[PDB]
DNA sequence: ATCCCATTAGCATCCAAACAAAGA
DNA sequence: TTCTTTGTTTGGATGCTAATGGGA
């Protein structure tokens, strides 16, 4: 299988946001989401971040402990 | 059939089968370096792809980047040039200090200078004639 | 040898692409 | 594939200039 990039903070907050507002407001677009998820993050002081700031940083040494090897490769896509 | 238009369409003949390939612009200079003898840097890479160097040059090029190619989708002596190594900003103040004082040290005096700043020799020779070239321009 | 300077060529740097999540 | 965000990494572009070629 091929080898995910890990989790940045923002996504991993935003994981919960998502669903808590995905359910909550259905028939609207992950895009619409994403957008406010983006501006509500924006507004979180370093202490409301902090937490997930910090598991960010676990799932990147998880990542390497289970991918020693592990180069982000992105490739240019071709157009 | 133009000289031009010919290298013209291998750039971008050519970049379309790197991408292709999933080869990066440093990969392939990395790539010539074993074949050649001297590696080819990124930046020359770029510079290729992109209609960027002299006309003259890039014919050059194109030989050893059309074989590199084609060996890849299939599937008294001379020197290796030296490392580009910049002059750190202490070095460069002085030197720019003894340009002012005069831009034709002797070779001694280039000995000396180069000693004084604990730099090679040959440096410092190069770096007064580069600086002499940044001068006139 | 030297020395000279038109050419060639790359370090440093900076900017924009890719990509994780999710699932319409 | 796209649509969207942030944050992170990396590719690619580019100034400046270092180093080379080879003539004389």
């Amino acid at each position: 299988d091929r080898v995910k990039r890990p989790m940045n903070a923002f996504m991993v907050w935003s994981r919960g946001q998502r669903r808590k507002m995905a359910q909550e407001n259905p028939k609207m677009h992950n895009s619409e989401i994403s957008k406010r998820l983006g501006a509500e993050w924006k507004l979180l002081s370093e202490t409301e971040k902090r937490p997930f700031i910090d598991e960010a940083k676990r799932l990147r040494a998880l990542h390497m402990k289970e991918h020693p090897d592990y180069k982000y490769r992105p490739r240019r896509k071709t157009k | 059939p133009s000289d031009l238009e010919e290298l013209e369409q291998f750039a971008k003949t050519f970049k379309q089968r790197r991408i292709k390939l999933g080869f990066t612009q440093g990969d392939v200079g990395l790539a010539m370096g074993k074949l050649y003898g001297n590696d080819f840097s990124q930046t020359t890479i770029s510079r290729f792809e992109a209609l960027n160097l002299s006309f003259k040059n890039m014919s050059k090029l194109k030989p050893l980047l059309e074989k590199w190619l084609n060996d890849a989708e299939n599937l008294g002596l001379s020197r290796r040039r030296k490392k580009r190594t910049s002059i750190e900003t202490n070095i460069r103040v002085a030197l720019e200090k003894s340009f002012l004082e005069n831009q034709k040290p002797t070779s001694e005096e280039i000995t000396m200078i180069a000693d004084q700043l604990n730099m090679e020799k040959e440096v410092i020779r190069v770096w007064f004639s580069n600086r002499r070239q940044k001068e006139k321009r």
